[PDB]
């Protein structure tokens, strides 16, 4: 959205448990969801390659 | 000095006297927030004259207790001054995109003080937070307002929308209950946030906690006056309907102006000390 | 601290006007100039 | 002239008597008081106010000009200059206005006139500020009756 | 709404919540300072899964109260910077036999300021204290250590040995109970000492007082994370021993990283709200 995503409170995710509030959060621009980082800076470079 | 009543039964008197002693402990401090207390008056059950007297004893006693406990928030007000200085010192070490623009919001924040005149305090906290909440946006590089006349409304930053809904419920109770504040279980400090931002979020909550009390106290202290002033427009005309020494003696008791509560205190105690002579003016039982 | 320790200088220069003359001195002697203001904030009542 | 106003207190009454009596090499002398019949002469009042203007008008007006020029940290002294304006001797504690007070809500045009009101006081004050040399003595005749002096000015 | 537990008796449940409500009042705050509380968790006597889960409800509840309180430094730390600047003026006033040595310390002390990061604040104070304690020896020209790499320890100068014990003893309480500060009425002033020396004593005292709140806090905040992560390495393996809906359900709960305390609060608020679905997995009574 026009507002920055900078605050960390917007981002949270979960797996393996029922998430009606998250499944009802679909299509809405906020809150958006990002997983805990398995990514590392070396592996992150390879995706751009 | 204790409040007197006409035809009320002693059980109703116990319900009223307990309401005064527990008025601070009771949630939501408003007589209109407790309609059942108005039902204790016996309205419609008795004569139109008798209802006007018992209601006047309630509002004057509801008003005198507010004069007694006195919202002396100067102790908490000193904490706002300390947390205010704690924010600005953190920002000197952090570079901004325009240090001169940031320092202008710092120096005004460092000039904070509290004059003896209570009326300024509504503007003191407001002018300080506007110099504070805008400062938090600069480190986060979020856009600040540029249009003239469009100052940013105060609001907590970097909090979950569910979290803002929770803390607003706590400020909502202070507007209804300015006396016994109950501390929140959800602290505004966040490891994810910049440590300066956590100093700002607590600075806003200290500001909202004070501005809600000065605003709510400004209303209920004024709202009690208009409810009493109507009694002079009502009880006096009821005394005109019939002429007797008890009916005539009450007419001069109401001559004192309701305006200014210090003069209003004379309207109460003088009405109580002379209660024995005009007690027959109001029909009972 | 305890006392000033003045130095001496002789300066030939093509500059003649007094305004432009002092300005170049404000650069080369800025080190002592920093000591000048520093003593003022350090020692009230003392008036260097 | 700075003490021309207050007078009833004994401390000022004696301090003027000390300034009245100069003491120097060989002969000593006494300097007459400009004040007469309590009320000050108009010339000293024009001059004492000329210093009082610069002593006070410079206070609030210089605050905005220090904070902006100090950002360069060129000579670095300007940062110390910003704290020079707090004006105090004792190391005051936790009153929490560590920054010097600054002007607020000044009219955009009147701020220019205040600078015009500043330097104009300096021009009226300038005659007392300086003493042009007119002679420079070399040899002196015995008994100090006269001496040769090269002209200056 | 409240922390959940498995096999604990109701008397044990109220006893644990009261330990948090009175946690600041209890001397020498540490979970290991009260070994019997770990016995109250149900160690050995209860099933091993019941112990590991209830301990998780302790450390998550213990660490959450640390965020709920958090030792504020907004008061004394601002007083430290003022007394620190006061030493900078007095330090120039005292003549030395080597003007270039004393200037090296005071030039560092003049630059003192606090970065927005909180973990660096202990480094901020110690570099000002070592700068000051070395200067204090020069006022009496006592022989400071000259060996490279030794670093002179912080210590008060020219004080009664009983007073040296009373002043350090309060710091030992700051290193154990950092909350309810009770500052000494004793004066650090000594008229026989130079005013430059007494200013250092008020400086080193607050300088130890600041670092001790931070180091003992960092010692707990670091220890609290590792104690929880050890529970995750074991409890998840116990769920692997027996496949089940509720057993695999809990494995998803611990899958999230323990790192960052903001995540720890999210880990607790979800575990309490959904505690009912998997309560059957743990044997009790």
């Amino acid at each position: 959205d026009r507002q920055p995503l900078n605050p960390a409170n917007i981002e949270a995710r979960h797996h393996g448990v029922s998430d009606v509030p998250r499944l009802g959060a679909m299509d809405a621009d906020e809150p958006l969801f990002v997983d805990d980082y398995r990514a590392t800076d070396d592996e992150w470079t390879l995706q751009k390659v | 000095m204790s409040l007197q009543f006409i035809g009320l039964q002693r059980r109703d008197v116990v319900a009223l006297v307990n309401f005064l002693r527990h008025l601070t402990q009771k949630p939501d401090v408003d007589l209109e927030a407790h309609p059942k207390i108005l039902k204790k008056c016996g309205e419609k059950r008795l004569h139109r004259r008798t209802v006007l007297f018992n209601e006047l004893m309630l509002w004057l006693g509801y008003y005198r207790e507010l004069r007694f406990h006195n919202p002396d928030l100067s102790s908490v007000l000193e904490e706002f001054e300390v947390r205010c200085v704690a924010v600005a010192r953190r920002g000197y070490t952090y570079p901004f995109g325009d240090r001169g623009k940031a320092r202008d919001h710092l120096a005004v924040l460092d000039r904070t003080e509290f004059d003896t005149d209570v009326r300024h305090d509504a503007e003191i906290v407001e002018r300080a937070l506007v110099s504070a909440v805008i400062l938090a946006k600069m480190s986060v590089r979020e856009t600040l307002v540029t249009a003239i006349g469009q100052t940013e409304p105060i609001a907590f930053v970097h909090l979950k929308d569910t979290e803002v809904q929770r803390i607003e419920e706590n400020l909502e109770g202070v507007r209804r209950n300015m006396f016994c504040v109950k501390p929140l279980d959800l602290n505004l400090d966040r490891h994810a946030n910049t440590a300066l931002v956590n100093a700002v979020n607590k600075l806003v909550y200290t500001g909202r906690l004070i501005m809600n009390v000065r605003r709510s106290w400004e209303e209920l202290e004024r709202k009690c006056l208009a409810r009493i002033q109507e009694r002079c427009k009502l009880l006096v005309k009821e005394l005109r309907m019939c002429l007797s020494f008890d009916s005539n003696y009450c007419r001069n008791i109401l001559k004192h102006a309701v305006e200014n509560g210090d003069s209003a205190d004379t309207l109460l105690e003088l009405l109580i000390e002379d209660f024995d002579i005009y007690v027959d003016s109001f029909p009972q039982s | 601290g305890p006392e000033t320790r003045p130095g001496i200088y002789v300066l030939t220069s093509s500059i003649a006007h007094w305004q432009t003359l002092v300005d170049v001195a404000r650069g080369k002697f800025a080190r002592e100039r920093c000591s000048f203001v520093n003593r003022r904030i350090t020692r009230p009542r003392q008036i260097p | 002239g700075l003490f021309s106003l207050d007078r009833s207190y004994e401390e000022v009454k004696a301090a003027v008597q000390q300034l009245q009596t100069i003491t120097f090499r060989d002969a000593t002398f006494t300097i007459p008081d400009p004040v007469i019949d309590q009320h000050l002469l108009i010339d000293m009042k024009t001059a004492c106010l000329s210093m009082s203007m610069v002593a006070n008008l410079a206070s609030e007006l210089t605050m905005t000009y220090v904070r902006k020029l100090a950002l360069e940290d060129s000579s670095m002294l300007l940062v110390k200059c910003q704290e020079l304006l707090m004006r105090l001797d004792r190391e005051r504690s936790v009153g929490e206005p560590r920054t010097p007070a600054r002007p607020q809500h000044v009219s955009p045009d009147d701020e220019i006139a205040r600078l015009s009101a500043l330097f104009v006081m300096l021009r009226q004050l300038d005659d007392l500020i300086r003493e042009q040399v007119v002679f420079t003595v070399c040899d002196v005749s015995p008994d100090n009756k006269s001496a040769t002096c090269i002209f200056k000015g």
